[PDB]
RNA sequence: UGCGAAAGCAGUUGAAGACAAGUGGCUUGUCGUUCGUUAAAAUGGCCUCGUCAAACGGUGGAGAGAGUCGCUAGGUGAUCGUCAGAUCUGCCUAGUCUCUAUACAGCGUGUUUAAUUGACAUGGGUUGAUGCGUA
């Protein structure tokens, strides 16, 4: 003798836009939380090492989020001018902040009082400012000043390198994950150069030429980047010098790549995008960077990031917009006398010969239909079909087991007026689906075969026959129009 | 379990589909709407497509897909077809939209290879709207 | 196990292309010849050879058998008890046969029995003997109605007998046949309470000292089976609902045993304390065979102990005697109180008159590990053939199949049918097609569902797992006449090519990055004449596929999946009209291809493309399978040939119900019968497994194939310590 | 096994380049090259050269020369290479090596010893080979494969100079014994009709076949199994099969016997010394639909009858499931005889043709199935009263019901009688549809339209109906739409067809608000008799009476 | 029942004998009876082996639910009123707008492409339904 099957739910064949993997797990993204700051938010970065913390640097101030209450924990606000960079060390140790005056200055994290080093960079405002990735005593700063430099955090008066060439507004830097020697620069001409730091450092080795002004390069292998500039994004193999692939899925010019790896996720890779018309988009880079998912804000984004790769608790996206406000979107995560009486109960057979097991799993709980329909209970398994808060595939799922399985007849025998009228109001809404209404149609029909009389005697659902007449009246207006477009169509092959 | 026991039927996870989704091979007009159709539809905005289709003055649909271009004809029919298979009201309002992008680009898409491979969505909904009307028709009888 | 055509021994009792009557009626554990000393078994065989045969080792090459001296008497069943052998024999107005007793004796002459003949009783019904073999009752038929009898064999202890009228109630005699129409009866071992289950449904505990009943209500159907433990005191019974029930006769309690995939048509108690319980499940969801699994089960915590099953296949027709059983109403898994001798004599008119004598069946081979997968009725299976035992048993559809034991009007619903199912030819996947069949009486009783599956299992599990299931490929109603897997060559060999009565072609594939099986190729027309006449081939490089329609083998390519083409003309025949529809298109290697129809079997070359050879098949196969089944009756190689499989039905001095087997196999494009065989029984499917063999299927399932000091003190230890 | 037949030293390049083939030239001083131009220098010509190559790189050119060694040349630059003599007797096949792939110091006369490519690389002396008059350079392992008139086949490889293997292979004067497409056998052709594949690897013969005619100037292709054959004295260049990734469709291999044959590809009309014309322009052997095409190298056909399974004790056959006869009698020789039977003077009589044909073949004279026939038959029958005599009142009626016709049927059309023709509409089981669709569309306005209508849509596609009936004027149509509004169910979707196929814009006006009229109140009234075919107590006081 | 295609197309439904009931016959009905024809019901339904909670991975969704009288398109009502139109800030539907633990559904996590842990002495005894009201 078997276990009895289970009562399989009806599934119908699918329809177009299901949910899929990815875009389930980038939905869970949820309770959105609607910060106003006092300026745009043009930076965001978060802490790599314990990566639960996140700086936002609005205009005159830096804050640092936590990535658990989402409130400011702490906050750096004696700049001068607007500070435009801010982004933590590998170690997640120290923060670096460029400032609108050409001051970089870098703190320590989680000590806003605690100024380690100003650097006085360029004269010009100084836009970009980060640490070296693979090292952890150089910052790279580029400036509105057309040069970038490498500074070594020891000898902070003059730059070890100055990595000059480009002719107009470097805007962006990057380094390249695996060779510590090869730094990816991006400026308002296109022309993403790229210096070897070994060689002098005034002339790229090669020249990536993103047609429109680039916005942002960042790194994704050791071998390919993406720059973002314009309405669209390039990805370029970096040992063949080549471009290979380009979305351009966008209104308006993508403003900030970021990019994840080896989280916990259908995805193994995610490049998400933010673009200036309020969409931030993500991109998966195993299938050829086809997009997965996005959002929509209510404004200009113009700057975005998510919690990096190991974070291990609440999970989040940031997006801070051009209108002057910061949008998350998180998903989240007897007696010693007595139990020496009961001391045995979780040895669970280490030492033990044999091991016997037929402990039975315990399946899932049986609902009152399918219970019903196990006990023969027939009309009473109608009865539990047509409660209020049971689902639409549940009500057909059982409408189709006892079509199928015994009689409908038998489930409707012993009805009247007031027994009806649940499974009539039912087939009113069930009419208008695909799915449902075979199902419907024969139900309806065995009803008012075997219940004419009542027809005569009750007015009151009399009443229900006619709207459900006019119910298949538009649907069959609507069965009939579908065979014309099928017809109209069909005429243009 | 016993091994007398059958093996009951389970589906499980299995992806049930139909044999119909082919998806593997100066003015002097109006103000219409078609600006933000189209940069609707160059990216996947499903928010301000919604605002541009839930106009329905004909004249309006009229001229809006008449001044639409034809490479991107093919992707609103594909996101009018995918509203309609979801959203069961939405193919009374929403099909005066496909019947005119037929109407006037009917040289853009009778000229493309792969009509049945490239707007399969809406060949699946009409089959599976039009495919029960002898089953209604029986029922309203 | 001891085969009986190993060996003339008793071979020789049958081997007829006719004769299968001599049937094997009891077996004994002792030794009837000798006594007090016992590892071996006397058989005894309906007609009155008594077969000594020991089952310890090998079998001996000369038997101790002997033919007990009978009358015309042909063997209902031996008896045994302490020291004493009984036998009993049936005879020869109304039809009902007349039972005789004798009791054996063997010592004087060593070849004969001696037999001494107790009783008679001139017409039976219905018989049953106690479970000690110390009683036997039976019904009697002798008036204004039957009676009912019980005696003792072995001892004048008791005889006693009633007419039945007064056991059956006084509500029973204004009230259907059912409800008096016995189906069942079984004694105690004390003689003390009898049980009769009636074909209403209900059994009766009569107590024979003073005929005082007892009625036991929960049948809902046809009682079919009941039986006695050994002290009396639980009633198994069985019936139609797929549930054997046990009932505590003191608090009159039900014990119940639920889905036994078959119904109880015998259910007895076995050991001597009684820790078994044996069984007989009838499987009727096919009604055109009897396909019995013999199921003991230890009755400590009922689980099935030793299920034996044969191989169960679903002929297209009905075979031979085949009386799907009693029940209460008549339907289309079992017929009424009413109709079996009138559906009896139907069915061997239809065997003797009738034109359409196909019960042919379509059994795959899994390209893996070589066993046979025979499609039952909404469920297949699994059987190795090397040791002539199921792999398993599983459940393809969704019907009400396994969940419910349907019972007196629900047996007029039927699951839906497996009509096709191939294998990928790696063995990675299954595909299967299915006709889901709507119930009767209300809107949609007269459109079929049609759903085409695709099962996966890894090398391990015995057990498949649908990854994707297409309700109406080809399109609402239409049906699939065939499916073809597809070579090593288009998507590795992860593709199938169904086909339609409508011509239409529907190629499918597995491809990897949407993790399914997903709809890649059509080639669609749209006539207005059907045809099931269809047939399917493919080239080995993957190139063209042979489109088999009816009248007609149109060429496909693959990559544009329409007619062939070559600009050049370089005679393009891409049509073959052949003199009637073809119905194989069996392709033996990339230069010829043999076309079967319903009249000639020709053959036709492509590096020469035209006609080679030509056989006919009107006098032999002429209107007689289903068209569509003659892919299933002939089949190939990949290298040595090809096997044509015709039949013919014997003769009198009007056809019988008797049938034999006329096998040929054919080298190299037709060219010489280089095998000839004849089988002495119909058969049914013929096909080559993957390693240069062609295994049949017989009518009777008999899978056939088609090939190429010391040492005392030791001895006496061994016999001490055992 | 032919495919596409037609057209009646660096091995791997094309045109665009200046001179990658420099060959030598009969009856002239000693080579020769062209262009689509590069220099013809001299590699120490003026000797008995039969061949010549080059060491892959055109400006190391060389002259093949039959003196025991050969030296380099300058056909780019001007500088030239030194050189070392081995032998001085015949080095007229001198084939130079990449780098260090495949070289030995064998000139002509069982001197093999293994050497590099260089001027001064020496290596093992593997002279150990008999007489060999074939031997070839592969790339199983780069080896030299040698067969020998002193018959028997060897293999070494110089790749450390090791004796592979080898046997005795009894290998007669050949014509061509080239190594395989992909080089794991050798084709070597017998003299007239014969081409046998060798293993080798083994030195055994694997498939001996025959070929189909005379060819004689044959070599395996770049192909996976196929070669290129032209004839002895012919221009023809015929193709047979007996690379794989995208394979050659030119420039595959220079060695013909033709008019001056040189530099092979398909288009070979600008030659290196001959200036000749083109022919074929087909890719390489393709998997198995081309075969199709080139069903050569067997014409064999005979008369095919239905023949019998061999009656072996065939009294006891049990039941034989015909209506009453068991088997026909079958006599093709009346079969034949039955054509000079007819054949005669029944120039417009049906009495020594009808009678003769229903004579020999006894049948209802309007059904199939006591068949013993052949389509060469029937024709050639057809043929003898398509002549000097469709006035037969039996043989032209028993077979259009016939299904081998062979399209002996465009004048069905052109002969109208009215039985005749109904029965050649319904029953003729070959029909073109372009004489179908005008006979539609000649419209005689009664049932045969119907017929003729039925046929046309059951027994051709949608589509192949649609693009043959795009085809066809516009009177035609309108008065098709016409006489289908004037005066059921396959001319509705007959109408469908001719909508779907007349095109999109070119149209009129008032016929198309009439069919939408029409076709607006014919749905009407589908639709109700739709409808009609699915639509096929106790009171508290009454007063009664009863009997009084 | 036969031919069929899944539609449909042709064919029907006799005789003997026995028994039962009703009034030796006559009527009616049955048959663990034969020959010929291709031919609804006996109150009578499916076992235990461990539940509960919280996750996680794929699969479907008509989404489960709540608002804004915010827009678009409608269907319609009470009373008065010649209509015009008034008040009910008229009601209902669908779409749009906004938000939530994707709230909904289903299969699985014993090995699987993938994905699980934890509570509880899994007993016995006494009330527990006539002790209860927020309606």
């Amino acid at each position: 003798s078997t276990a009895r099957p289970r009562i399989i739910t009806s599934k119908a064949p699918l329809l177009p836009q299901q949910t899929t993997p990815e875009q389930r797990y980038w939905r869970q993204y949820t309770s959105a939380q609607l910060v106003k700051e006092h300026n745009s938010v043009t930076h965001i970065s978060f802490n790599p090492q314990h990566p639960h913390d996140f700086a936002v640097t609005s205009s005159t101030r830096v804050q640092i989020f936590s990535s658990r209450t989402r409130q400011v924990i702490k906050t750096f606000s004696r700049f001068k001018d607007v500070v435009y960079s801010a982004s933590f060390r590998s170690d997640g140790k120290l923060l670096c902040a460029g400032d609108a005056t050409g001051l970089v200055s870098v703190y320590d994290s989680y000590n806003p009082r605690t100024i380690l080093l100003s650097i006085n960079a360029s004269t010009h405002p100084t836009h970009v400012t980060k640490f070296h990735t693979q090292d952890n005593k150089i910052l790279a700063t580029a400036s509105d000043d057309r040069v970038t430099r490498l500074w070594d955090i020891s000898n902070a008066y003059e730059p070890q390198l100055e990595l000059t060439g480009a002719t107009d507004y470097v805007r962006t830097l990057s380094f390249i994950p695996a060779a510590p020697h090869l730094v990816a620069t991006g400026s308002y001409d296109g022309l993403i150069r790229l210096y070897d730091t070994r060689s002098s450092g005034s002339t790229p080795i090669y020249s990536l030429n993103h047609d429109q002004p680039v916005e942002n390069v960042i790194a994704v292998s050791p071998t390919q980047i993406v720059s973002c500039g314009g309405n669209n994004f390039k990805v370029w193999d970096l040992t063949s010098n080549k471009k290979l692939y380009e979305r351009g899925n966008f209104n308006k010019a993508v403003t900030c790549l970021d990019y994840v790896e080896n989280f916990d996720s259908p995805m193994q890779s995610a490049l998400i995008a933010s673009s200036l018309d309020g969409h931030v988009k993500v991109f998966d880079p195993l299938d050829n960077f086809q997009v997965k998912f996005g959002w929509k804000f209510s404004g200009p984004v113009l700057s975005c990031a998510v919690s990096p790769s190991t974070a291990q608790g609440n999970r989040h996206l940031v997006a801070g917009l051009s209108s002057g406000l910061l949008a998350i979107r998180t998903k989240k995560k007897k007696s010693n006398n007595f139990q020496r009486m009961m001391r045995g109960s979780e040895y669970q057979g280490d030492q033990e010969h044999i091991i016997h097991n037929d402990k039975v799993r315990s399946q899932r709980r049986m609902r009152a239909f399918e219970r019903n329909i196990n006990q023969f209970k027939w009309s009473e398994a109608l009865d539990n079909a047509f409660v209020p808060g049971m689902a639409k595939e549940l009500t057909l799922t059982v409408l189709q087991e006892l079509r199928k399985r015994g009689k409908v007849r038998v489930a409707l025998y012993g009805r009247d007026e007031s027994t009806l009228e649940p499974l009539l109001n039912w087939c009113l809404k069930g009419i208008e689906d695909v799915r449902s209404a075979s199902i419907v149609a024969d139900w309806v029909a065995v009803v008012l075969e075997l219940y004419g009389n009542t027809l005569e005697s009750s007015p009151v659902l009399q009443e229900l026959m006619i709207d459900l007449k006019t119910k298949v009246r538009h649907e069959i207006h609507k069965s009939k129009e579908a065979q014309r477009i099928e017809g109209m169509l069909q005429l243009l092959t | 379990k016993d091994l007398a026991s059958a093996t009951n039927y389970v589906e499980g996870n299995a992806r049930v589909t139909s044999g119909d989704n082919f998806k593997h091979v100066t003015a002097t007009t109006t103000g219409t709407v078609t600006v933000i159709l189209s940069q609707a539809l160059q990216s996947n905005d499903h928010s301000l497509l919604e605002t541009v289709l839930n106009n329905r003055d004909e004249r309006v649909i009229r001229d809006t897909i008449f001044r639409l271009k034809p490479a991107l004809a093919v992707i609103l029919l594909e996101r009018l077809a995918e509203r309609i298979a979801r959203q069961t009201h939405r193919q009374g309002p929403l099909n005066v939209w496909v019947k005119w992008c037929l109407i006037i680009h009917g040289g853009y898409l009778v000229s493309i290879p792969n009509l049945m491979s490239t707007l399969s969505s809406l060949h699946s909904t009409l089959k599976r709207r039009s495919d029960l009307l002898p089953r209604l028709l029986a029922l309203d009888a | 196990t001891l085969k009986f055509a190993n060996n003339s021994l008793l071979s020789g009792i049958f081997l007829q292309e006719e004769e299968n009557n001599e049937s094997i009626v009891k077996i004994l554990l002792g030794d009837i010849t000798v006594p007090q000393q016992a590892h071996l078994i006397t058989v005894f065989t309906n007609n009155g050879h008594v077969i000594v045969l020991n089952y310890k080792g090998k079998l001996v090459e000369s038997p101790k058998h002997f033919k007990i001296s009978l009358a015309d008497e042909k063997l209902a069943n031996v008896f045994h008890s302490e020291g004493n052998y009984r036998i009993l024999t049936t005879f020869k107005h109304n039809s009902l046969q007349s039972y005789r007793l004798y009791a054996l004796t063997f010592d004087d002459a060593k070849k004969q029995f001696e037999v001494a003949h107790q009783a008679e009783w001139h017409n039976v019904i219905l018989s049953n003997i106690s479970s000690n073999g110390k009683l036997l009752a039976h019904m009697c038929k002798d008036v204004e109605h039957k009676s009912i009898s019980v005696v003792s064999l072995f001892d004048d202890s008791v005889n006693l007998s009633f007419p039945l009228g007064s056991i059956l109630s006084s509500q029973t005699q204004s009230l259907s046949y059912n409800t008096r129409y016995v189906s069942s009866m079984a004694i105690d071992n004390m003689g003390q309470q009898l049980a009769v289950g009636f074909a209403s449904g209900v059994i009766s505990i009569v107590s024979l000292a003073d005929l005082q009943i007892r009625l036991l209500k929960w049948h809902i159907d046809s009682v079919l089976s009941l039986s006695f433990s050994h002290d009396g005191s639980y009633l198994l019974s069985g019936g139609w609902e797929k549930v054997m029930s046990l009932w505590q006769l003191e608090t009159n309690s039900q014990q119940f045993l639920p889905r036994l995939n078959g119904i109880i048509i015998d259910c007895q108690v076995l050991g001597p304390q009684g820790n078994y319980y044996s069984l007989i499940l009838q499987m009727t969801e096919n009604n055109s065979n009897s396909d019995y699994q013999f199921l003991l089960l230890n009755a400590s915590d009922l689980t099935s102990k030793l299920s034996i099953n044969g191989p169960l296949p679903v002929f297209n027709s009905t075979i031979k005697h085949i009386q799907q059983p009693i029940s209460a109403m008549n339907t289309k898994n079992s017929n009424s109180i009413t109709s079996l001798n009138h559906s009896k004599k139907k069915q061997s008119r239809k065997l003797i008159k009738s034109r359409r004598q196909d019960f042919t069946t379509n059994v795959e081979i899994n390209p893996i590990n070589k066993n046979l997968y025979f499609p039952h009725i909404s469920a297949v299976q699994i059987f190795d053939f090397y040791k002539n035992e199921q792999v398993n048993y599983q459940y393809l559809t969704s019907g009400v199949n396994n969940s419910m034991g349907k019972v007196r009007f629900e047996l007029n619903l039927q699951d839906p049918i497996i009509t096709d199912l191939k294998f990928t030819k790696d063995g990675q996947w299954m595909i299967t097609y299915e006709i889901e069949y709507p119930p009767n009486d209300l809107l949609s009783s007269k459109d079929l569902t049609h759903i085409l599956k695709f099962w996966t299992k890894n090398d391990n599990e015995t057990n498949w797992n649908l990854k994707t299931k297409v309700i109406n490929p080809h399109g609402i109603s239409v049906p699939i006449t065939k499916i073809l897997p597809s070579p090593r060559s288009v998507n590795n060999s992860q593709g199938c090519l169904t086909a339609d009565n409508n011509g239409g072609l529907k190629f499918w594939s597995f491809d990897s990055h949407e993790s399914n099986w997903c709809l890649k190729k059509i080639s669609l027309p749209n006539f207005n004449h059907f045809s099931n006449s269809v047939s399917l081939a493919w080239s080995q490089d993957g190139s063209l596929i042979f489109h088999g329609f009816d009248d007609k083998l149109q060429i496909l390519d693959f990559d544009t999946f329409k007619k062939f083409e070559s600009l050049e003309n370089t005679k393009t025949v891409s049509e073959f009209t052949l003199d009637s529809e073809i119905q194989t298109v069996k392709l033996i290697n990339d230069t010829n291809l043999i076309v079967a129809t319903r009249t000639t079997l020709n053959a036709i070359n492509l590096l020469r493309g035209q006609v080679i050879n030509s056989f006919d098949l009107y006098p032999f196969v002429n209107g007689v399978y289903k068209n569509g089944h003659m892919d299933r009756l002939i089949t190939c190689d990949e290298r040595t040939g090809n096997i044509a499989l015709v039949i013919n039905q014997q003769l009198t001095d009007v056809p019988t119900i008797n049938y034999k087997s006329r096998i040929i196999i054919f080298d190299s494009d037709l060219s010489t019968k280089l095998g000839n065989f004849t089988h002495h029984e119909y058969i049914s499917w013929i096909g080559w497994n993957y390693d240069t063999d062609f295994i049949f299927l017989d009518i009777e399932s008999t899978l056939g194939v088609v090939g190429t000091n010391s040492d005392i003190f030791a001895e006496q230890l061994h016999k001490l310590s055992s | 096994d032919y495919v596409q037949v037609a057209d009646g030293l660096m091995v791997n390049k094309g045109n665009y380049t200046l001179n990658v083939i420099t060959k030598a030239l009969e009856d002239t001083t000693d080579t020769s090259n062209d262009h689509l131009d590069n220099k013809a220098y001299t590699g120490s010509d003026e000797f008995l050269s039969q061949y010549k190559i080059k060491a892959k790189a055109k400006v190391m050119s060389i002259k093949i020369d039959t003196k025991n060694s050969l030296v380099i040349a300058i056909l780019q630059n001007g500088l030239i290479e030194i050189f070392d003599f081995k032998l001085t007797l015949l080095h007229s096949f001198d084939i130079s090596y990449d780098n260090l792939k495949y070289a030995k110091w064998f000139t002509e006369n069982g001197t093999e010893y293994v050497f590099v490519l260089c001027p001064l690389q020496d290596d093992k002396v593997c002279y150990k080979l008999l007489e060999l008059t074939d031997c070839g350079s592969g790339e199983s392992s780069p080896i030299k494969e040698l067969s020998s008139t002193i018959i028997e086949g060897f293999s070494f490889e110089n790749s450390k100079l090791c004796y592979q293997f080898g046997k005795l292979y009894k290998l007669n004067q050949g014509k061509i014994y080239i190594y395989s497409l992909p080089h794991c056998q050798l084709q070597q052709v017998i003299e007239f009709p014969m081409v046998d594949k060798l293993s080798p690897g083994d030195d055994l013969i694997s498939f001996q076949p025959v070929s189909v005619n005379r060819v004689l100037l044959t070599v395996n292709n770049v192909i996976y199994l196929l070669d290129l054959l032209h004839c002895s004295t012919l221009s023809q260049r015929e193709l047979t099969h007996v690379v794989i990734n995208s394979e050659k469709s030119h420039n595959s291999k220079t060695i013909a016997i033709g008019i001056s044959t040189k530099n092979g590809p398909n288009p070979t009309s600008s030659l290196e010394i001959i200036n000749i014309d083109v022919g074929t322009n087909t890719l390489k052997d393709s998997l198995g639909k081309s075969f199709q095409v080139g069903n050569n190298d067997s014409s064999v056909i005979l008369k095919p009858l239905f023949d019998d399974k061999d009656i072996n004790d065939k009294r006891v056959k049990c039941n034989d499931v015909s209506g009453d006869s068991s088997v026909p009698v079958l006599h093709c020789n009346e079969v034949i005889e039955k054509l000079s039977a007819l054949q005669d003077n029944d120039i417009t009589s049906f009495d020594d043709i009808f009678f003769k044909e229903l004579k020999i073949k006894e049948e209802h004279y309007t059904e199939k199935d006591r068949y013993i026939s052949d389509p060469g038959f029937l024709n050639k029958v057809l043929d003898l009263i398509f002549g000097k005599f469709p006035k037969t009142l039996t043989f032209l009626l028993t077979h259009p019901l016939f299904p081998l016709s062979r399209t002996r049927n465009l004048l069905s059309l052109l002969r109208d009688q009215p039985r005749l023709f109904k029965q050649a509409i319904v029953t003729c089981p070959n029909l073109p549809l372009n004489e179908l669709l005008e006979e539609l569309f000649s419209i005689r306005n009664r049932e045969l339209l119907l017929d003729i209508s039925f046929r046309i849509l059951q027994d051709f596609t949608r589509d192949s109906i649609k693009q043959e009936m795009k085809k066809l004027s516009k009177l035609d149509v309108q008065n098709f739409i016409e006489f289908i509004t004037s005066g059921s169910t396959q001319l509705f979707q007959l109408l469908s067809l001719v909508l779907d196929s007349i095109g999109l814009f070119s149209l009129e006006g008032a016929l198309l608000e009439n069919l939408t009229l029409y076709i607006d109140k014919q749905v009407e009234i589908a639709e109700r008799n739709t409808e009609l075919w699915n639509l096929i107590a106790l009171p508290t006081y009454t007063m009664e009476y009863l009997d009084i």
